[PDB]
């Protein structure tokens, strides 16, 4: 098995730098280019460029040329890309992908969220939602950054909810959540959304009462 | 250069529609497929030493430069009337057989 | 660079159904042309390159055919697993991208429920009020929701999040909220969500009043 396993930093003040690295595994690492793609909302999938780890050499998307600076270790059979002078139009997914033999883009990494933000870590504030079928919710407020986890009555309630995706408010995130349970169980027995940020050691318990 | 080609030889450059250039690579193909095939000069200046040039041991030795010509080779490449030699080299004989004699030089430094 | 034009953005179909997907390059780029999929939160996956080979393990269902400056991918018989995002990739000079297709199953038709809250006491002793619209469980995608406050529409602070398809019943849901001030919130009385939705004549009306 041919594995591309990345890391970098994932949250960044505009301005300041990030260094991408893709460790591959399982093949013989100078035998293959490997190239570079950046993938975000709006503007798609995109060449970023390629490295050869025999020889170093590179080759950019003139797009890109001086953003991005790609190397590669052959002794930690590893390659990087560094991304210099962020802004928040390089907030995106970045890929390591090698190009094969006779093939061409057959096993990537995993993939790189980069966020380029001036916000600072928020823990949520979190609001219930009350009004022969009963739509409740909670309200994930303003928190930084990504990403929040809710449950409702700890996972004792999965098959009627739906978690949204978080929408960027100003620089914080705001998400909802919903379930529905039946009239009877409403007004019988107990209806918790439990919401949890990991970026603030937060955990959060709302009963929604009437 | 590079290992692969995605993207092409020039990246958008346009390109029209010296093929030496392209035979070169493909004997390349061939040695790679022929996987059990400072010491450079060692081993370079050992392959044209006995003065008994042959095409394919110039091709032998891009096998170490790709992966002098003046001051050794000319005279020989100019009485073989220019590269139109090496051209015809790969032309009477078969491709297996300039690969295999190829791997050979290099098999023996 | 070379321009890739990929179409159509969006394509319903149903398990067995033969699906193609069309490319257009700006210029010839002879046989160098691929085809990924891609799942939420992966890389993409290799199905076709050089227009109509098949990778190790890709199912013989995919196949792709094309001219040089025309290209399609087909699904002979399309599988649950197949729904997802597919790319083209040219790389006979540079790399460009298609912008992609998405690909969703067909169900019959969902009308959504639709279901709205005031902001809650927590929420109004901040200074803040967010009023919220949840619209689940629908289908088709193409669906259209609006804030009235007493009588008149709201598009400042309006904010809105759609679900993927659903796997269990291959619908969608949307959240939608709308933020104001305490004191501008407290100004009025009659709040309304506003669905437009094929499964109704008439859009969809849900509303409180904030005397209640």
């Amino acid at each position: 098995q041919v594995q591309l396993q990345q890391s970098g930093a994932e949250l960044v003040k505009p301005g300041s730098s990030v260094k991408i690295s893709c460790k591959a595994s399982g093949y013989t690492f100078t035998n293959y280019d490997m190239h570079w793609i950046k993938q975000r909302p709006g503007s798609g999938l995109e060449w970023i460029g390629w490295i050869y780890p025999g020889n170093g050499n590179t080759k950019y998307n003139q797009k890109f040329n001086g953003k991005a600076t790609l190397t590669a270790d052959k002794s930690s059979t590893t390659a990087y890309m560094q991304l210099s002078s962020l802004t928040s139009e390089d907030s995106a997914v970045y890929f390591c992908v090698r190009e094969g033999l006779g093939i061409t883009f057959e096993y990537w990494g995993q993939g790189v969220k980069v966020t380029v933000s001036s916000a600072e870590t928020t823990a949520p504030s979190v609001y219930p939602l009350a009004p022969s079928m009963v739509t409740l919710g909670c309200l994930v407020k303003g928190y930084f950054p990504e990403p929040v986890t809710v449950t409702w009555n700890s996972g004792a309630l999965s098959s009627g909810v739906h978690t949204f995706p978080a929408v960027l408010q100003s620089g914080l995130y705001t998400l909802t959540s919903s379930v529905t349970v039946p009239s009877s169980t409403w007004s019988s027995q107990a209806v918790t959304c439990n919401v949890a940020h990991p970026a603030s050691s937060t955990k959060v318990d709302k009963k929604i009462v009437p | 250069d590079r290992a692969g080609r995605m993207g092409g030889e020039a990246p958008e450059l346009a390109l029209d529609p010296k093929k030496l250039s392209e035979s070169l690579k493909r004997i390349g193909d061939e040695l790679d497929s022929n996987m059990e095939l400072e010491v450079f000069f060692r081993v370079a200046a050992d392959m044209f030493s006995d003065g008994n040039f042959n095409w394919g041991r110039v091709v032998a030795l891009f096998y170490f430069a790709s992966k002098f010509l003046r001051e050794r080779l000319l005279g020989w490449i100019q009485d073989q009337g220019g590269w139109d030699g090496l051209l015809s080299y790969f032309g009477t004989g078969t491709w297996q057989t300039v690969t295999i004699f190829v791997a050979g030089v290099l098999t023996a430094s | 660079d070379i321009q890739m034009t990929q179409s159509p953005s969006f394509l319903s179909a149903s398990v067995g159904d033969r699906v193609t997907i069309n490319c257009k390059a700006s210029q010839n780029v002879n046989k160098y042309l691929d085809w990924y999929q891609q799942n939420l939160g992966e890389p993409p996956k290799l199905l076709i390159y050089h227009t109509n080979s098949l990778p190790t393990g890709i199912p013989s269902r995919f196949s792709g055919s094309g001219s040089g400056t025309d290209f399609t991918l087909t699904i002979s018989s399309l599988q649950v697993e197949d729904v997802a995002t597919y790319f083209c990739l040219q790389h006979d000079s540079g790399l460009t991208f298609g912008s992609g297709t998405k690909l969703e199953i067909k169900r019959a038709d969902a009308a959504p429920t639709v279901s709205i809250f005031p902001p809650s006491m927590e929420q109004l002793t901040s200074g803040g009020a967010t009023v919220v619209c949840f619209v689940n469980n629908f289908y088709p995608r193409d669906i259209s929701v609006k804030w009235k406050i007493d009588g008149s529409e709201q598009r400042d602070g309006v904010l809105d999040s759609v679900t993927d398809q659903d796997s269990k019943d291959s619908t969608y849901s949307m959240s939608s909220t709308l933020s104001l001030t305490k004191v501008e919130y407290e100004r009025h009385n009659l709040y309304t969500c506003e669905v437009v939705h094929k499964t109704s004549s008439s859009p969809v009306v849900k509303s409180f009043n904030r005397n209640e």
